[PDB]
């Protein structure tokens, strides 16, 4: 019918929004490579004080 | 019809559930790659 087609765009939507949701963790992925330059960073400080040593 | 507009909504409020465990995921995808780059934290130092 017309409205379950509307659901089902609405329900596609959704799985749009289930996609944007992988989006969104590609997305926050950029931070968890910051987050990990940021481990990075602090192994890159000990490594500067081992250097320096 | 009027079934019809009552089975719409009824897909249409799942739709939203679905998409609010979908958002749910993306934070916990967020949480465990925190959680990731801090084990690979101890390993790098």
């Amino acid at each position: 019918n017309g409205i379950a087609t509307l659901l089902q765009a609405e329900k596609e939507a959704h799985e749009i929004v289930s996609k944007a949701r992988k989006y969104r963790q590609d997305k926050l992925k950029q931070a968890k490579t910051d987050a990990a330059k940021e481990i990075d960073s602090y192994k890159i400080q000990k490594d500067k004080e081992l250097k320096e040593f | 019809d009027e079934l019809n507009k009552m089975q719409a909504f009824i897909r249409k409020e799942a739709e939203e559930k679905a998409k609010e465990i979908q958002l749910k995921a993306d934070q916990e995808y967020e949480i465990e790659k925190t959680n990731i780059v801090r084990n690979e934290t101890n390993n790098i130092d």
